[PDB]
């Protein structure tokens, strides 16, 4: 259940983040940072290097883009 | 509640 | 990685940037412009698009240093 | 040879 928010599959949309170039990847990091709100849990660990995000905590809106942005790029 | 954690590393 | 900086750490540290700090890097790139660093700055369309890989390895140091200290 | 990053407003 935790897997599906949307209709966004939510693994689908993680397996398709790892195979971004790493400057696309940049752009996902973007994306998800300029368009944050307050119930969306987002960590950016900026000296280690992780971005650590709860994908079900996205609106439904930004998940779609997301997958948009992660089918367009890879 | 439901939860799906992403961890996007360097 | 280019020099001492992990570029993609310092990418992504970039985006942790509030805005108002982020006009600091914008300033610190222009600043130190090279003819070999690959910067534009489409003012209308308010996008700056740098070649991370085309700095100097003193200004990658300069930058990440900034977004260590601004995030 | 590249790591593009965008700033955009």
């Amino acid at each position: 259940a935790s897997t599906v928010k949307g209709s966004v599959d939510l693994e689908k949309l993680a397996f398709g983040l790892t195979k971004l170039n790493e400057d696309d990847l940049v752009g996902v990091v973007q994306m998800v940072t300029d368009n944050k709100t307050p119930e969306m849990n987002v960590t950016n660990n900026v000296e280690e290097g992780e971005f650590i995000i709860d994908l079900y905590s996205l609106p439904e809106g930004l998940l779609k883009s997301l997958w948009d942005y992660v089918k367009k790029n890879t | 509640s439901r939860s799906f954690m992403v961890k996007i590393r360097t």
